[PDB]
């Protein structure tokens, strides 16, 4: 019951995510004919 | 094919011809400091 | 004013969103239009005779390929360096076939690029900034040009321009390196020095920088919340990463003045690819590698191997397998 | 101080031309010796006994053809130390024995251990966080994957880089050839990595220099400099504005610009020693299975991935008998693969 | 295990706050890492031993 | 400014240049004489170019012994003269 | 072209799982009190 | 903070954080076996690298 | 016995002894001889 | 390859620990005398002041 | 399914691009 | 103001620049070898 | 405390870099490296 | 069994769109000042 | 000048967890039908 | 893979169960 106070609240700013995003589309981009061979 | 050919001729000649008016357009004078 | 003199203000405004621009004027179609054709090309195109001996090639998604396998393929090598606009073509199904899409899109990029390097000057201009961001991009730009035209000018041929395409382009490579012993010329090694060193100077810059950033910030939050975007006062202390520098090497190894650091960090990739796409643009004339095939003799005149022989072997291996249908003649002189 | 440890410490960090440290004592060493050994051998001796050629400025090379090659194949991974079985202390066979190859690859490998540490001591002494070290991390996997690791998984030294200009040119070709590395996404996110990092460096240096304030009367503008100055040399304002209607985007944070400048290139070559563990084991990125099984069926099929095995095959059976002289290979004119004339 | 490991973690999760954790000089979290590792080596030696 | 002597300072003054006027040239020509004499052939073990074949010998001297590879180099070696 | 079968389902995951994981937490992220 | 019957029993094996021993205490012993466990792994190294031939130690699947 | 890879071994072993207490007598010696001044 | 990795995370956290203090960044109050050649005798050391 | 796929990814990037450009968080000065 | 002669600086500069001439010494003299 | 000036000792130096350098393309066109 | 070769991606999806769809309205819910 | 017509949205847990349980049983029962 | 995904789905769905009891949003009088 007793609140943990080592708790912290987390952000992904807006660049943050369209970096993110950026990277995982291009990996899956190149990776992707790989996977089908 | 012709159609073709005289359409592009004119959209080329079209935008040649903004890009040598617009740098004749007083250039120097676009810019933020002496004019 | 005017309709002309509104339509100037508006070319030129510094308040669009995206700079426009009288380069921007012939930029935006070309590149729209190469951009729009290349997508097309990519996804649709059929089979391209490349080196004109009627045996297509495959650079198509739909037509058997995937993102690396994948190209825009080079225009026939019967058309060499004639001049094939889609209205040349008896119909788009031959236009196809000789590899039409490849001149239009490189021809449109050409123009569109020159005018993004055009553009880069006018912006900077109308933004009393100095001028020589363009320069810099003179050297990625010089080196599309020589491999989309000054090469396929010195053999005479589109047909030996690179491909638009992942395993196009190390094929080109490869048959380059067959043709002309690129590793073995001196401006192709200054641009591996200079894409080496340019990688190697922007970890170096990017660490040193980041190595003595001003303490702003908690060690919960990102230290990057510690600039704020058009503050007055540096946010590193340069004097501390001279002072770290000058030490893992010598004092006066180090830069503490940022401006000649800068320049050196814009000039050492800038001018190693300058001598890169030279290379290139000067092989197109057959002005080759450095040539020590047999270079080393014994007393009696037995060939004693060097590594550069070794070389030839490998280099011999893709000259005698490369375009294996195309040569009927002994030498390949172009 | 205090006691005699404390005394060293005291001497290995004083403030001189050169700063020694506690890492100087493995860095000093084994750089110099890694640095003298490739001087030594490339101007003095011979590959003839491992590799059937010649190497040094004193038969004759270039300094683009000479080179420090790897032993022989039938050394297998031998240490092979002076002192060693294969030596037995004669400095003259060890010589003829490759041993100046594992000699260089071992200093130098322990140099690059005593340079971190030494980015990692002065870093702390001065005071600054340690992110050259950590940069330096990605030198040190190319480094130990490709001399070290690759090796290893093959058969033998023979099989690793060998110290030289040309050397390096032919262990690149080898590597087209055998296992068609350009098709490797591992070294194509290398390639990323060093392209992007040379981007990177000449597009921030030129933007700096051409958003610069005008902080001197001189044309000639690095004078008008101070490094201990408290303001920003350069506009990020305007130089995010710029770029921002040129490209689209810009920076506009110059900690995260400069911390990208460290991950990008360091990143990139992490990815690519990845790719050449793999190829310890002949684990390639060679081939696409549905390409081959459509173009063993369909000979109208063809692509610019079956234009480049073409390649591969020529490299393999044109080198291989020169360059892997412990095979003993003998190709019969008609069994080359050559295409029409040539 | 995997599931009564899993349990476990549950529990620890929501009784994180116990008085073992607690230095008993500061109330501060402290873990005494230097004991922690002889008691550590001394099973991993037991258990190699009798492997 | 760490304490040594400015580098400038030394190679200016005339006496760096009464040492070294001597052994700079003394060194070059040491280095010289261990070529013309012979002598870096031996050290190590490099062919000279009347030695990496004997008169009729068809193939290389190509180590393929691990542990007899210094004893083969040996008995290639007698096999020139 | 006969390509893996699990070519798709690896490349639609691989997309979606850390695509969806950014995306939960820049929203929660724009969210929280301005 | 809660106290349970084990967390009582185990209170003495997490008491002393931050307790050392004085000066250099054992420093010198510890640098002794860290030597001796480089030779070792020296050893081992060259037993398997082949640079160390022992008598019979035939390092290979047949022996 | 000692095999002769065996005596090669302690060859090596003793000639990095030496190197590096050689290394470390000198470095001290020095340090003791030419101390920083606080 | 995971071996080769975990270098990586063993020279971060190596780093991480030894460097705590400059987490955040370095002293923003930091003395110009300790980055300049000879003011101490002894790299980062104020008491070898020359 | 593989042009698909492949054409799917790329339509994702060109429309990343434009909510990048055009709906970034906006650079603010101090 | 009096400096010291030999240093750790001069020790680095000496392990160098001496083998440095006597190398060029010994390729000067190679470019004489004859086959 | 200087006597010989530094632009005559760069000079110096500088034409003793150039003569040793030709002597060694001088070399890659006669006797070993030859080709001849 | 020979199955259809898609209903491997089709499950997979229909378990994972929406559900992601929830997790994202759910998790910058308790991220909202409370 | 910002849109007065914007609101938050919510999904308090219990709705995540009927949710989930829906989404899931749902899946259950027509992964059959979509293998086939 | 059909097997997999069956079990996988089961899986899911009992460990929801557990969330939903033992990590339920808790009752409470607003008192
Ligand atoms: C991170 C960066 C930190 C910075 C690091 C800086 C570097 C420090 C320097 C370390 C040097 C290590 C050298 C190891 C040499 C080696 O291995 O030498 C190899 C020997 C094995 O010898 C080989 O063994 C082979 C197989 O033999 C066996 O099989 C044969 C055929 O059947 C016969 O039966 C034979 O009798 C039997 O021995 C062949 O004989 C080879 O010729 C012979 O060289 O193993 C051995 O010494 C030891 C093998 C066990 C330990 C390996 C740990 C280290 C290497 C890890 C990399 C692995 C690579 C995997 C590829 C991915
Ligand atoms: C810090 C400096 C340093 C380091 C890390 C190295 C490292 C190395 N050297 Mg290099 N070397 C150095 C300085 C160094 N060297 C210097 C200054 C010289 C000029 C003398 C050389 C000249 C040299 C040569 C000529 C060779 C090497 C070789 C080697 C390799 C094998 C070394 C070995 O097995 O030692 C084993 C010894 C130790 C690890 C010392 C251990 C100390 C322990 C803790 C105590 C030992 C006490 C012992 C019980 C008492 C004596 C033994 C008794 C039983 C008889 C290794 C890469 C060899 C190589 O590169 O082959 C390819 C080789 O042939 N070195
Ligand atoms: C667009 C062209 C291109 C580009 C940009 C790259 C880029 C890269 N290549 Mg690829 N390559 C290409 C084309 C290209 N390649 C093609 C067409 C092929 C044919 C298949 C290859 C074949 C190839 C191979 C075979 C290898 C690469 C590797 C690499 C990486 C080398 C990284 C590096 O700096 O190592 C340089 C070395 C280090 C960073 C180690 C540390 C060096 C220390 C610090 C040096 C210290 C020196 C000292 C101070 C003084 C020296 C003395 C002096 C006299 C010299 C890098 C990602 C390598 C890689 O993947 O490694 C994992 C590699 O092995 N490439
Ligand atoms: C690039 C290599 C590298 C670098 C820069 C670092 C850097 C660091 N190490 Mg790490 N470490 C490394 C590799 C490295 N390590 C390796 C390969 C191991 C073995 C698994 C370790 C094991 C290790 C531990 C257990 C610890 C560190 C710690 C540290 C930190 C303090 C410095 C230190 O302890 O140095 C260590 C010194 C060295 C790496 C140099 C060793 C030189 C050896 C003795 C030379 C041997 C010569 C050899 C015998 C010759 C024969 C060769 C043979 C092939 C024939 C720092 C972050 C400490 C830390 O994080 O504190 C918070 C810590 O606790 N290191
Ligand atoms: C066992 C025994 C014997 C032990 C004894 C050990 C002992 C005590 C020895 C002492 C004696 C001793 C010292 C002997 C010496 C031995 C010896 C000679 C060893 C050889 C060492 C060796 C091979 C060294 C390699 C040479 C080397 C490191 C060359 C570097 C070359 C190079 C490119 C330098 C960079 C110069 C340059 C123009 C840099 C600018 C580019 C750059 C970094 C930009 C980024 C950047 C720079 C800044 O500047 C600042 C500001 C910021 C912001 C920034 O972004
Ligand atoms: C004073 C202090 C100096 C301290 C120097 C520190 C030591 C490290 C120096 C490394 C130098 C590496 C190059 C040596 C080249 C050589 O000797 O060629 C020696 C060769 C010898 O010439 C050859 O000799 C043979 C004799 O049998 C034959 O005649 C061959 O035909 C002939 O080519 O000369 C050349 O090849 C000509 C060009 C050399 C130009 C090299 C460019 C180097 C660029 C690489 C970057 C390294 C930077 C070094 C910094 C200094
Ligand atoms: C010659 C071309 C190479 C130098 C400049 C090219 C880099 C451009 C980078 C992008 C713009 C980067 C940028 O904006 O630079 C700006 C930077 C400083 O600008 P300033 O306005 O201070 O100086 C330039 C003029 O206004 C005159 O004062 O420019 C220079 O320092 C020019 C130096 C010329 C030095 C003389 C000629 C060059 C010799 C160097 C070449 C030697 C290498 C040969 C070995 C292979
Ligand atoms: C001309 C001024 C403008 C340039 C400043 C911008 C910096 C550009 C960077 C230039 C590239 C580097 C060349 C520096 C050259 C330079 O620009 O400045 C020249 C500089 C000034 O000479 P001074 O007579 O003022 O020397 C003062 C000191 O000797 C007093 O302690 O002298 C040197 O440092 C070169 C001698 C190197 C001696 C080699 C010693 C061997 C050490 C080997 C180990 C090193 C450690 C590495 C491994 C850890
Ligand atoms: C190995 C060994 C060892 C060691 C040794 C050593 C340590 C050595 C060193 C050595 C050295 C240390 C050498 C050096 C050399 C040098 C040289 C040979 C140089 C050259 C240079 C040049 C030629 C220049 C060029 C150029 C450039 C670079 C740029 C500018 C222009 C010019 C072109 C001028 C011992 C005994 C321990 C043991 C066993 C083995
Ligand atoms: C299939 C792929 C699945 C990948 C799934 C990824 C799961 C991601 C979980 C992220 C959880 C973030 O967790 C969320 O953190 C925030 C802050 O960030 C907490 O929010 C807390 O701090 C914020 C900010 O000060 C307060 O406004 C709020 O009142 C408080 O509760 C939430 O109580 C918590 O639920
Ligand atoms: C195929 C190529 C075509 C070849 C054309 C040959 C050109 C040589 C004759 C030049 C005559 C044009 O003359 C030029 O025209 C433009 C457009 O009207 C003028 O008009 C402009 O004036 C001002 C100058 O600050 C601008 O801000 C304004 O937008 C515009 O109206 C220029 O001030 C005038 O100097
Ligand atoms: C493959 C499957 C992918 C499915 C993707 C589903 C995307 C669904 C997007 C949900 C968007 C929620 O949109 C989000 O609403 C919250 C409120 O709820 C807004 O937040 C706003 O209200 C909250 C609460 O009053 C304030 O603390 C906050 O400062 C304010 O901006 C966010 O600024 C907005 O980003
Ligand atoms: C090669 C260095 C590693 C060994 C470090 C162990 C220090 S050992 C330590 O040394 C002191 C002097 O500094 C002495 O006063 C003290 O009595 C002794 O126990
Ligand atoms: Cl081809
Ligand atoms: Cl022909
Ligand atoms: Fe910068
Ligand atoms: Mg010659």
């Amino acid at each position: 019951m007793e609140p943990n106070p080592n708790r912290q609240p987390v952000e992904l700013n807006r660049t943050s995510l369209y970096l993110g995003l950026l990277l995982i589309l291009v990996l899956a981009l190149l990776f992707s004919s790989y996977f089908f061979n | 094919m012709e159609t073709l050919k005289i359409t592009v001729y004119i959209v080329v000649t079209f935008f040649v011809l903004l890009f040598v008016f617009g740098f004749l357009s007083g250039d120097p004078a676009r810019n933020p400091k002496r004019k | 004013a005017n309709l002309w003199e509104r339509f100037c203000n508006w070319v030129t405004s510094t308040d669009n969103r995206l700079y426009v621009g009288w380069f921007g004027v012939i930029m935006i179609p070309t590149l729209l239009a190469a951009t729009i054709c290349f997508v097309i090309a990519f996804i649709a195109a059929p089979p391209v005779d490349i080196d004109g001996i009627r045996e297509p090639v495959s650079g198509s998604l739909l037509y058997g390929n995937n993102i690396i396998t994948g190209a825009v393929v080079p225009s026939s090598n019967a058309i060499g360096l004639h001049f094939y606009p889609i209205w040349e073509a008896a119909s788009l199904d031959e236009w196809l076939y000789n590899g039409g899409p490849y001149q239009l899109i490189i021809f449109h990029f050409l123009l569109g690029a020159s005018c993004y390097m055009g553009r880069q000057w006018e912006l900077s201009y109308r933004l009393g900034m100095r001028p020589w961001i363009c320069v810099a991009y003179s050297a990625p730009l010089a080196s599309a040009f020589a491999v989309f035209l000054i090469y396929p000018i010195g053999q005479g041929s589109f047909s030996d321009g690179m491909p638009l395409g992942i395993s196009g382009t190390f094929n080109f490579m490869i048959v380059f390196q067959a043709e002309h012993n690129i590793l073995m010329h001196p401006f192709h090694q200054l641009g591996v020095a200079g894409v080496f060193g340019g990688a190697l100077f922007c970890a170096m810059h990017g660490s040193l920088v980041t190595s003595s950033l001003i303490r702003e910030t908690t060690e919960t939050e990102s230290a990057n919340y510690g600039y704020k975007f058009g503050q007055e006062e540096e946010t590193y202390n340069i004097v501390a990463a001279h002072g770290y520098f000058g030490r893992l090497i010598f004092q006066y190894a180090s830069f503490n003045n940022s401006r000649s650091l800068h320049f050196f960090l814009a000039a050492w990739p800038v001018v190693g690819v300058w001598f890169a796409a030279l290379g290139i643009s000067t092989m197109a004339f057959n002005l080759n590698g450095f040539n020590f095939n047999h270079s080393v003799i014994d007393a009696k005149g037995n060939v004693i191997n060097t590594w550069a022989d070794i070389i030839n072997r490998a280099n011999l291996g893709m000259e005698v397998m490369h375009e294996r249908n195309a040569h009927n003649f002994p030498l390949d002189l172009a | 101080e205090r006691g005699w440890f404390d005394i060293l410490d005291d001497w290995l960090k004083r403030d001189r031309f050169v700063f020694v440290g506690w890492s100087g004592i493995l860095l000093f060493p084994c750089a110099y010796l890694a640095l003298g050994g490739w001087l030594t051998g490339t101007t003095f001796v011979t590959s003839w006994y491992t590799h059937g050629l010649a190497s040094s400025y004193l038969e004759g090379c270039n300094f683009l053809t000479v080179a420090v090659s790897t032993p022989a194949n039938s050394m297998g991974h031998s240490l092979l130390l002076l002192w060693g079985p294969e030596a037995q202390g004669d400095f003259t066979r060890w010589c003829q024995l490759g041993g100046l190859w594992t000699f260089i690859a071992l200093h130098g490998a322990f140099g690059l251990i005593g340079f971190m540490l030494r980015q990692f001591e002065i870093a702390r002494l001065v005071g600054v966080r340690p992110y050259n070290a950590i940069a330096f991390s990605a030198p040190i996997a190319v480094f130990v994957s490709v001399f070290l690791i690759y090796p290893l998984g093959q058969s033998s030294w023979f099989f690793a880089p060998s110290f030289g200009v040309a050397a390096i040119f032919r262990f690149l070709l080898f590597f087209q050839g055998f296992h068609n590395w350009t098709l490797n996404p591992f070294h194509m996110m290398g390639v990323a990595g060093v392209l992007g990092g040379a981007l990177l460096c000449a597009i921030h240096g030129a933007t700096v220099e051409n958003t610069l304030f005008q902080d001197g009367e001189g044309a000639s503008t690095f004078r008008a400099f101070n490094p201990t100055q408290a303001e920003e040399t350069y506009s990020m304002v305007t130089a995010n504005r710029f770029w921002s209607q040129i490209f689209g985007i810009a920076f506009s944070n110059k900690r995260w610009l400069h911390f990208f400048m460290l991950f990008v290139p360091v990143t990139g070559l992490w990815m690519s020693a990845i790719g050449v563990v793999g190829l310890a084991l002949n684990l390639r990125s060679y081939d696409f299975i549905s390409q081959e099984i459509r173009a063993a069926e369909d000979p109208e099929f063809e692509t610019f991935y079956t234009k480049n095995l073409l390649l591969n095959e020529g490299i393999r059976a044109w080198m291989a008998p020169q360059d892997q002289p412990h095979e003993n290979f003998v190709f019969p004119e008609e069994v080359l693969p050559r295409g029409n004339a040539l | 295990l995997s599931g009564l490991l899993f349990l476990a973690a549950c529990w620890h999760w929501v009784y994180w706050d116990l008085e073992l954790f607690r230095d008993p000089r500061t109330g501060e979290p402290a873990l005494d890492l230097p004991k922690m590792f002889g008691i550590h080596l001394f099973l991993a030696g037991l258990l190699c031993f009798g492997f | 400014t760490t304490g040594e002597r400015p580098f400038s300072d030394i190679i200016t003054s005339v006496r760096y240049w009464v040492i070294h006027s001597i052994t700079i040239p003394a060194l070059f020509i040491a280095g010289w004489l261990f070529v013309s004499t012979g002598l870096a052939y031996d050290v190590f073990g490099t062919p000279r170019p009347d030695s990496y074949y004997a008169q009729e010998q068809r193939s290389i001297p190509l180590v393929t012994d691990r542990f007899e590879a210094k004893q083969q180099v040996e008995t290639f070696l007698e096999q020139l003269k | 072209m006969e390509v893996n079968q699990l070519g798709l389902i690896a490349t639609a995951l691989f997309v979606l799982v850390p695509s969806v994981f950014l995306i939960i937490l820049y929203v929660q992220t724009e969210s929280q009190q301005k | 903070a809660r106290r349970t019957w084990l967390g009582d029993i185990l209170r003495p094996l997490n008491s002393e954080y931050g307790k050392v021993a004085p000066g250099w205490g054992t420093t010198p012993l510890m640098a002794v076996f860290m030597g001796l466990f480089l030779v070792f792994l020296l050893i081992i190294l060259e037993i398997y690298n082949s640079t160390l031939i022992l008598d019979g130690v035939n390092v290979s699947w047949k022996a | 016995t000692i095999t002769p890879s065996l005596k090669g071994f302690f060859i090596g072993l003793l000639s990095g002894a030496v190197v590096l207490g050689l290394t470390f007598a000198v470095l001290i010696a020095i340090s003791q001889i030419d101390k920083v001044q606080r | 390859v995971f071996a080769l990795l975990f270098f990586f995370g063993h020279i971060w956290h190596g780093a991480r620990t030894l460097f705590r203090d400059v987490f955040s960044g370095i002293d923003p109050e930091l003395s110009p005398e300790q980055v300049e050649w000879g003011f101490y005798q002894k790299v980062g050391d104020v008491t070898t002041r020359k | 399914m593989e042009t698909i796929t492949y054409v799917f990814i790329f339509a994702c990037i060109i429309a990343l691009f434009f909510f990048a450009i055009f709906f970034r968080e906006p650079p603010r000065i101090t | 103001v009096s400096y010291p002669i030999f240093t750790v600086r001069w020790v680095a500069v000496h392990t160098l620049a001496v083998p440095t001439i006597f190398f060029l010494g010994a390729i000067a003299a190679m470019q004489f070898i004859q086959r | 405390g200087g006597r010989i000036p530094l632009w005559i000792v760069a000079t110096v130096a500088g034409m003793g870099v150039i003569v040793i350098v030709g002597l060694f393309f001088y070399g890659a066109y006669a006797g070993l490296g030859s080709s001849l």
